[PDB]
RNA sequence: UAAGUGAUCUAGAAAG
RNA sequence: UUGCCUUUUACCAGAACCAUCCGGGUGUUGUCUCCAUAGAAACAGGUAAAGCUGUAUUUUUU
């Protein structure tokens, strides 16, 4: 099974952050992933590539569309990896 | 424990106690009183060794037979074990003989 | 494998955001393992509305942000 | 009875002797003993009677020794079983039962 | 094969049987670790005016509860108190039979 | 020792220290009947030895169903329900004397 | 209608 | 502190400290015995055998 998805489930309720094919990031506490990436944040902010800011409550995003998903430094100690 | 495992420790001829499981155990119903009674001495000297722990000497590797090979006095044979008994027999003898005879008293 | 968890989501407003910068509105009524979304239709992002009840396909969505929290 | 905890009963107000005169200081005061008695007095009447508890037992002998336990039962002053549940496959009879306690 | 089968003639029960001079009585008997000071001086405590005597409080319940039934208990251990063993084993040259004991429901 | 009756040690006793439990000692427990036959003949010797309120309970159990009438049935005001209370209450006592 | 189960110390040799 | 006892040793049996002993491991050396003797191989990849992975139509690569 796939480590990343592994990575992504376990990152779950940290404040991640979640950027799409389109360009706009996003910076949240995650709520829930599957095997495809199909994830959801709560409390999220979300910045296009202009620079404008829009707060928002609950976002449910798609792992195709999504680009890259960055996780906070701490999953990089445990545990997980072995 | 004797034969739940399959490896183990020798212990000595001494250090086995089969009579011991049968006083540790319940007595057999329909014994007469004396049987009893000797069950019961025997699970009180149990009982008592149980209870004051001598734990042995930490220093003392020095066993008595050791030190006596260690000297050039001592030789060792294999031997028969009722010749062994034999000569004990016979030592023995010579010196509890040799000792009463220096004592003076030779009658 | 798995089906997605929109029971949340279930009977909400959710603003679709789908492909080419465009938007979809309406109350949610359904959905499958393609994350193909069923919605009771509403206006495109002034606003206007098109078809009682909508069938979005999967590829499409970019997003679904949830109107009602 | 033994100024021990009272249980499984009512406290119905049949009449209430209050003076004329009112002060809160004796009204109250006098009340929380003077209840306490009657009620003592409503328990007398009601011919009162000691509840001791029973625990509810559980015994899981093997199939063999029920009787032994029924015998055992039968020595203690109350004592019930009610059921010898089989616990299907093993030897054992778990005993519902009472036994005050 | 059983463990449970020495209830009251473990090491720790002889233990506080010779603590509590208490023989059980298929088990061994000491001097006291105590001198019996009876001087209790008819006091209001343990009286047979003020007790119930429903139970007998045998000896056997002594070294089992040391430190309840047993009143000022001194150098008494603790005693296990243990699950019941079913384990049984053929006899006749059979294997794996349910032989002593009874059938599910279903 | 066992039941607390064992002599307390072998030594010095100058005996076995052996105990018999006495069958006189059943005989003492059981008289239970022996003491019918006293206490029996004693008990044979000494052999042969509000309204108000019930009224009060029903008046208040009357009116209480009539609150709940009152519930069930068209009284938001608690006059109406006072009043038609008061009426069973006067009636009840009417009744009673 | 129910009696009667069990608790069992010891234990010799010298000199005086 | 008890008990047999009346003197002690030799003893009774419990307690508290203590020791002695009969043994036990473990580790490190050193020996004693019985069997034995090679100072260099991986890389380009084959030949053969052992360890694990695999079996284009919406979320990865058609
Ligand atoms: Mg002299």
């Amino acid at each position: 099974n796939g480590i990343p998805v592994k990575l992504l489930n376990e990152a779950q309720g940290h404040i991640v952050s979640l950027e799409l094919t389109t360009g706009a990031t996003y910076r949240g506490k995650l709520v829930e992933s599957e095997d495809s990436m199909n994830v959801q944040l709560r409390d999220v902010i979300a910045t296009e590539p202009q620079g404008a800011v829009t707060h928002m409550d609950q976002i449910f995003v798609r792992g195709s569309q999504i680009k890259f998903i960055v996780v906070p430094d701490l999953l990089k100690n445990a545990p997980l990896f072995k | 424990f004797p034969f739940n495992r399959t490896k183990g420790k020798m212990v000595r001829a001494q250090d086995v106690a089969l009579a011991k499981k049968w006083f540790l155990q319940h007595p057999d119903e329909e014994y007469p009183v004396k049987v009893k009674v000797s069950y019961q001495k025997l699970l009180k000297n149990y009982v008592l060794n149980e209870l004051h722990p001598t734990l042995p000497t930490n220093h003392n590797k020095t066993k008595l037979l050791k030190s006596l090979k260690n000297t050039k006095y001592f030789q060792q044979t294999t031997i028969d074990w009722v010749e062994a008994g034999l000569q004990l027999c016979r030592q023995g003898h010579n010196m509890l003989n040799l000792l009463i005879h220096r004592k003076g008293l030779t009658y | 494998v798995s089906t997605p968890e929109l029971k949340k989501y279930m009977d909400k407003k959710i603003l679709l955001n789908i492909n080419g910068s465009r938007k979809v509105a309406g109350i949610l009524r359904g959905y499958d393992i393609f994350l193909n979304v069923v919605l009771d239709d509403a206006m495109e992002i002034n606003n206007h509305q098109l078809g009682l009840q909508t069938v979005i396909r999967g590829n499409s969505i970019i997003s679904l942000e949830a109107l009602d929290a | 009875l033994a100024e021990e905890p009272i249980y499984g009963v009512q406290y119905k107000l049949l009449s209430i002797s209050v003076p004329s005169d009112v002060n809160i200081d004796v009204m109250k005061s006098q009340i929380i003993p003077l209840m306490k008695k009657a009620c003592y007095v409503g328990l007398l009447t009601a011919i009162p009677i000691l509840l001791e508890p029973i625990y509810e037992v559980d015994i899981t002998v093997h199939a063999p020794l029920l009787p032994i336990v029924e015998e055992l039962m039968k020595k203690r002053r109350g004592s019930r079983i009610y059921k010898t549940i089989k616990v299907a496959g093993t030897p054992l009879l778990e005993v519902r039962g009472q036994v005050p306690v | 094969t059983d463990k449970n089968y020495y209830y009251l003639f473990d090491k720790k029960s002889f233990f506080n049987g010779k603590a509590l001079n208490n023989a059980i009585p298929g088990g061994p008997k000491f001097e006291p670790l105590y001198p019996r000071e009876e001087e209790e001086d008819y006091n209001e405590f343990n009286s047979i005016d003020r007790v119930i005597f429903r139970v007998p409080i045998r000896s056997e319940y002594k070294v089992a509860f040391p430190h309840l039934y047993n009143s000022r208990p001194r150098s008494v251990r603790i005693p296990w108190y243990n699950n019941p063993v079913s384990c049984i084993i053929q006899n006749d040259e059979e294997y794996d039979t349910p032989a002593l004991f009874f059938d599910p429901s279903l | 020792s066992y039941n607390g009756i064992g002599l307390k040690s072998a030594k010095g006793s100058s005996t076995s220290g052996h105990v018999q439990r006495s069958l006189a000692s059943n005989n003492r427990r059981r008289p239970q009947g022996s003491q019918q036959q006293r206490q029996q003949r004693q008990n044979a010797i000494k052999k042969a030895s509000i309204e108000t309120h019930m009224e009060k309970r029903e008046i208040e159990v009357q009116v209480s169903e009539l609150r709940d009438r009152l519930e069930e049935e068209e009284t938001l005001s608690e006059e109406q329900i006072d009043k038609k209370c008061e009426a069973l209450r006067a009636k009840l006592t009417n009744e009673w004397q």
